[PDB]
């Protein structure tokens, strides 16, 4: 039950939190989708900050930080392409390793797309 | 009738022999064969076909005769007539894999061969007769000849998986053939290039290799082979030119475990993989840390960490097998204990993972779905080879202090007590492992008053203590002292 | 120890069967359980004291004799065509053992029943 | 042969009979008699394992789609100066001829 | 603290005479391997014992024991007694009892005339923390020291017992059996007022003697009620689930439950051992019948 | 789960029309044979007869058979043994039967 609000490149905040009364003190995930394409797994932030994970085309404009207290993650969309327009489910895995390209966790969210 | 064969047979008429055996042949090629009319009524067919065995048979037939073999050595009741010396001579003439007719043989097409294998297979399986007369024969000198050439012969999947396969069973069966073939022959050498081999279908080499099934099951029965040689006192036995070779069997896991087994074999592959990564030599290890930087890694201490983290997760996806846990979950956390102690990038991130998800505060040490909750609920099983191995784990994951582990488990204790004198005196010491005296969080608040065996809860106020002493209540050591 | 029996076979001449002597709680260590002549006029079971779980000394039976420490009872077979299985089912819980002495003595106790 | 220390060359003599592709070649070493020891070896891609005097100094190819072996070490003292040879890793074919 | 036997070996956590028993020993060891006129040995060492004789031993027996132990099947079968606990000085004891069964005889190493006990500690071991630490094996503490100075709210106790003698009895002329009386007197541990949470560590020793002693039938005289099969792995869920749910607190307290190899710190028995052997069974079962 | 209803008459020298009937519904079975268990062996092919052609009685005597698509026919004092039919697509459907 997560949710989170959201011309040129340009640098954008993405705020997603907790704030949908969800415990996540896991290790969260980011989650692209596009219009006709499936999921897409962009972002991996375990607790602390220490880890960290994208994939091949979105490692250096769009760093992701985590407020571990507040169980938010702030992410920074920076440089603004074409391949922004996907929805954005936040999720957080269950699991204990970084596991990328399977949906096997739940918590999907309402999903919110940038314009 | 198939019980008339026997009888025909006797006459012996080419045509009503080979033809009632071919019938025979494709009607009752399956497992489990005749019920009644087999251990009085074709036990007789089965001397026959051993003494018709004795005498090398005519150049025709030879697929249809020996496949009557290896369906009447599918039955159980006829393996003491077909498992005596000649009969095995016969065997392997037939599969030239006694080195008694080795420059002899003009050269066979493998049909007949591996009708032969699996004829071998099938006696070597359920005879412990054929079992004293291999280790008597040493087939295993013309077995290693035909597993070494294998580079220049074109010999398919079913021949080349059988006849490993028959090393798998003699050397599961013989001990003495086992340390015979590992000193003797260099089968690790012989087993590391036959692994190059199964390797080397080049499955799209830059990104991960994908094995397809039949080569995939070869690499399986093989690293079963090499599991079944690999263990046999090897544990502080270093050589410099040997632990290069093992260094290289290293490497080679190490590009294997990341790899995916094509169908559904990915499990049972990834299973035998650490099972043959198990027991190296412990110095040998630590080149599973030596991976370089690269796209997509999780890059940790400035290290790569890719192929730990990935058997972490095989970990996990393992430990729910409740019903045979010491195959499945001890060597890959005894080799995660070793690759975590002799480095530490490795010790300082499965510390900083598994470790430092704090349980709420109030509740006990045992509840919770975590991993760390596993394995406390896992220490306390009834098996002592898993329990000291996740003990071993915990205290060599913990930074090897003792009050560090008392801070998070109440048993250790008990744990502990044991594997070391006590663990109370100058013993796994003050960490020179970098080890500074600081993790924290908001917790530990609680641990002020830190009640440590159980979680900690406070409300423990029965007294009780309504006259004097011992009234009936503690004088039971007039039962204690002969105890 | 104060101990009765029961068992026997069939009255045919044929009668192949068990016997079943039933002990106390149990047959000591210095002691064990055997029997004497097995018949009512003119020594089926030769056990001993650990082991030596012998035949018999003057009919020389195929008397499958058999004791259940686990059961304190000495089952014994007087199988095989017996012609001297007769009535007098003597069975004699001891109190020393040496070589199976089935001859009227080596017994704490001689145990009184029947047989077929 | 009689190098100055601090560098050399790309050695690159072929092998006699088999071919460079998923067959692992390697590179022993070997002081005049017979003491001879591998220096290095190449998995089926480029991976590279080295003894521990060797660390840094050699580069080992084995430079698929290209004919020989290159070796590239620099920076030698003059305790490197004996024979080496060339041929597989894990099968040990018939030897080279040798390096001065 | 620790409480418990005597027959675990406590120290990790850190005018004699009465042994004739093993004619009891090879009595029941199911194999008859006399040398000798044997019932008239043991039976004359039954003729006069139980009270002081004319010394620890006397000339005239003492020929007939020196001539049991002259039976070297006796020392075999003495050697095999794994499950018969006596002495574990036997072999000193006998070598001192020929000598010393000529009159004017005194032997002067096993004990001084003016001994090994477990005895008492109350130490302070300052691990961050207090850590009291005690033992009560000893019947010393019938003095005035009666649980020194109301010192309860222990914070573990502890019961050790070892499973692989239930057979061989303690009190003479029964056959109570010992793990039936170790479950005897857990009840008047658990159930009593002074440790009603805390943590009732229950150590399991001797597993491997468990593993070969269950050839001995589980249901003899020890499990009369009923009996699983003869594997360790049900046998000791039976016994471990039996011993944990006889706590009349089952949820209440947290009882925790152990299991342990006696003494082999080598790293054979690690992987070695046994885990090695599942695995090659496994393997060689995952295959078969082409 | 298949069974059988083998009685048996407890008396020498007579007949025995004993029956083997189909009640697991499990497909090939083809084929309804005997043992005979005498009390000191093992149990012993008689009515080797599979519904395959020709009959096979007992290897050793003649007492003649059929089978129900059983009668035993002249039975002698002594040759005794605890009697069961068997049909076999698995190995042993014996089922349940007597001695005499």
């Amino acid at each position: 039950q997560l949710q989170e609000s959201g011309q040129a490149g340009d640098s954008l905040r993405l705020s997603c939190a907790a704030s949908g009364l969800i415990v996540s003190n896991y290790a969260m995930g980011w989650f692209r989708q596009a219009p006709g394409k499936e999921r897409e797994f962009v972002a991996y932030i375990n607790w602390n900050g220490g880890v960290t994970y994208y994939t091949n085309s979105v490692k250096g404009r769009f760093t992701i930080s985590r407020d571990n207290a507040k169980n938010t993650v702030y992410l920074q969309m920076n440089s603004l392409k074409p391949e922004d327009t996907a929805v954005y489910y936040c999720a957080r895995t269950s699991r204990a390793s970084v596991t990328t390209r399977v949906a096997d966790f739940g918590y999907w969210g309402q999903g919110t797309q940038v314009t | 009738e198939p019980r008339a064969v026997a009888d025909a047979l006797e006459t012996g008429e080419e045509d009503a022999v080979t033809e009632a055996l071919r019938s025979f042949n494709r009607e009752h090629s399956q497992s489990f064969t005749f019920d009644d009319a087999q251990q009085e009524d074709r036990k007789r067919l089965a001397k026959l076909l051993v003494s018709v065995l004795e005498q090398g048979l005519s150049p025709k037939h030879r697929v249809t005769w020996l496949q009557t073999i290896r369906i009447l050595s599918r039955d159980r009741s006829c393996l003491d007539s077909f498992a005596s010396r000649q009969s095995l001579h016969a065997l392997a003439c037939y599969a030239d894999i006694a080195i008694s007719e080795e420059p002899i043989p003009q050269p066979p097409d493998m049909d007949v061969l591996l009708e032969s294998l699996k004829c071998l297979c099938n006696l070597v399986l359920s005879s412990p007769t054929a079992q004293m007369l291999a280790a008597e024969a040493r087939l295993v000198v013309r077995l290693a000849e035909r597993v070494g050439l294998y580079r220049k012969r074109s010999y398919p999947h079913e021949v080349q998986f059988f006849d490993l396969r028959l090393l798998f069973l003699l050397t599961a069966l013989r001990t003495d053939v086992r340390q015979q073939l590992f000193q003797e022959l260099h089968g690790v050498r012989l087993l590391t290039d036959a692994l190059e081999l199964t390797l080397g279908v080049a499955p799209k080499e830059n990104p991960l290799v994908i094995l397809p099934a039949q080569e995939t099951e070869r690499a399986m029965e093989i690293l079963k082979v090499l599991f079944n040689i690999t263990f046999d006192s090897v544990k502080r036995e270093v050589d410099e030119e040997d632990a290069a070779l093992y260094r290289y069997l290293g490497t080679l896991l190490r590009h294997c475990v990341m790899a995916d087994a094509a169908g559904d074999r990915t499990e049972e592959f990834h299973g035998h993989t650490v099972n043959l990564l198990g027991n190296l030599p412990l110095k040998c290890l630590d080149v599973l840390l030596a991976l370089e930087l690269h796209e997509g890694s999780l890059e940790f201490m400035g290290v790569n960490m890719d192929v730990i983290n990935a058997l972490l997760a095989f970990l996990e996806k393992r430990l729910h097998q409740t019903h045979r846990l010491k195959e499945c979950v001890a060597p890959v956390l005894s080799v995660l204990t070793e690759c975590a102690r002799m480095h530490r990038p490795a010790r300082k991130f499965l510390k900083a993972q598994v470790l430092p998800p704090l349980r709420d505060v109030r509740t006990r040490p045992e509840v919770g779905d975590l991993l760390r909750n596993k394995l406390v609920r896992l220490m306390t099983h009834l098996d002592t080879d898993v329990k000291r191995v996740a003990a071993e784990f915990l205290f060599v994951l913990c930074s090897e202090s003792v009050p560090r582990f008392i801070k998070y488990t109440g048993y250790g204790n008990a744990a502990g007590l044991l594997a070391a004198r006590g663990l109370m005196a100058g013993g796994r010491p003050e960490g020179q492992y970098s080890e500074d005296e600081d993790t924290d969080t908001e917790e530990y608040r609680e641990a002020k008053a830190s009640i440590n065996p159980v979680t900690g809860r406070v409300e423990e106020k029965p007294p009780n203590p309504m006259e004097g002493m011992t009234e009936e209540q503690k004088e039971h050591e007039a039962m204690k002292l002969v105890n | 120890v104060q101990l009765q029996e029961s068992g026997g076979g069939l009255v045919q001449a044929g009668g192949s069967l068990r016997l079943s002597c039933a002990a106390s709680v149990r047959t000591s260590d210095t002691d064990g359980m055997a029997w004497f002549r097995q018949a009512p006029g003119k020594f089926v079971g030769g056990i001993r004291w650990n082991s030596a779980t012998w035949y018999a000394d003057f009919v020389k039976g195929r008397f499958t004799i058999s004791r259940d420490n686990a059961k304190n009872t000495l089952y014994l077979q007087m199988n095989s065509l017996k012609p001297e299985d007769t009535a007098l089912y003597y069975c004699a819980r001891r109190a020393y053992g040496f070589d199976t002495d089935s001859r009227e003595s080596a017994y704490s106790n001689w145990g009184q029943g029947t047989q077929v | 042969g009689l190098v100055q220390p601090g560098g050399s060359l790309r050695l690159s003599c072929a092998a006699s009979g088999i071919i460079f592709r998923s067959n692992g070649m390697a590179w022993y070493r070997q002081a005049p008699g017979k003491e001879r020891e591998w220096v290095a070896s190449i998995t089926s891609f480029g991976d590279a394992i080295y003894r521990d005097s060797v660390k840094g100094r050699f580069t080992i190819s084995r430079d698929n789609a290209r004919n020989a072996v290159s070796l590239q070490t620099n920076s030698l003292k003059t305790e490197d100066t004996a024979v080496y040879y060339c041929n597989t890793y894990p099968v040990n074919s018939a030897w080279g001829q040798g390096t001065q | 603290l620790l409480l418990g036997a005597g027959e675990s070996g406590k120290s990790t956590i850190v005018t004699i005479q009465s042994i004739i028993a093993i004619i009891r020993a090879m009595g029941r060891l199911k194999i008859d391997f006399g040398d000798a006129a044997r019932a008239d040995d043991a039976r004359q060492l039954f003729v006069l014992a139980g009270a002081a004789e004319e010394g620890f031993m006397t000339a005239e027996l003492a020929g007939v024991i020196k001539r049991l132990w002259k039976d070297s099947g006796v020392q075999a079968c003495f050697n095999r007694s794994r499950e018969y606990q006596l002495n574990d000085s036997a072999a000193y004891y006998l070598n001192d009892l020929d000598r010393i069964a000529q009159p004017n005889y005194i032997p002067t190493q096993q004990d001084v005339l003016r001994v090994k006990t477990t005895g008492i500690v109350e130490t302070h071991f300052t691990f961050k923390d207090l850590h009291f630490k005690m033992f009560d094996v000893g019947g010393q503490r019938s003095e005035r020291k009666k649980w020194i100075h109301c010192f309860e709210g222990v914070t573990a106790i502890i019961f050790c017992v070892a499973l692989s003698d239930y057979d061989l009895v303690l009190a003479e002329d029964e056959e109570m059996n010992r793990m039936h009386e170790s479950m005897k007197l857990f009840d008047s541990i658990c159930n009593n007022k002074w440790f009603t949470d805390t943590s009732i560590i229950l150590f399991l020793n001797k597993k491997d003697l468990f593993e070969e002693k269950i050839k001995k039938s589980p249901l003899t005289i020890c499990y009369p009620e009923y009996a699983g099969s003869n594997t360790y792995e049900e046998a000791a869920a039976y016994i471990q689930c039996q011993f944990e749910d006889l706590n009349k607190r089952k949820d209440t307290k947290e009882i925790y439950t152990h299991f342990t190899c006696a003494t082999d710190t080598k790293n054979v028995q690690f992987v070695f051992d046994a885990v090695t052997d599942v695995i090659i069974k496994n393997n060689l079962k995952d295959c078969g019948l082409f | 789960q298949l069974q059988e209803s083998g009685g048996g008459l407890v008396q020498a020298g007579g007949s025995l029309r004993l029956s083997c009937a189909a009640s697991g519904g499990i497909v090939h079975i083809s084929s309804m044979g005997w043992f005979r268990q005498a009390p000191g062996k093992q149990r012993e092919l008689v009515a080797t007869s599979p519904s395959n052609g020709d009959i096979r009685y007992a290897d050793s005597v003649k007492g003649r058979f059929t089978l129900s698509r059983l009668q035993m026919n002249s039975l002698e004092p002594e040759d005794t043994a605890v009697y069961y039919c068997h049909s076999f697509s698995y190995n042993n459907y014996y089922g349940q039967g007597t001695q005499v």
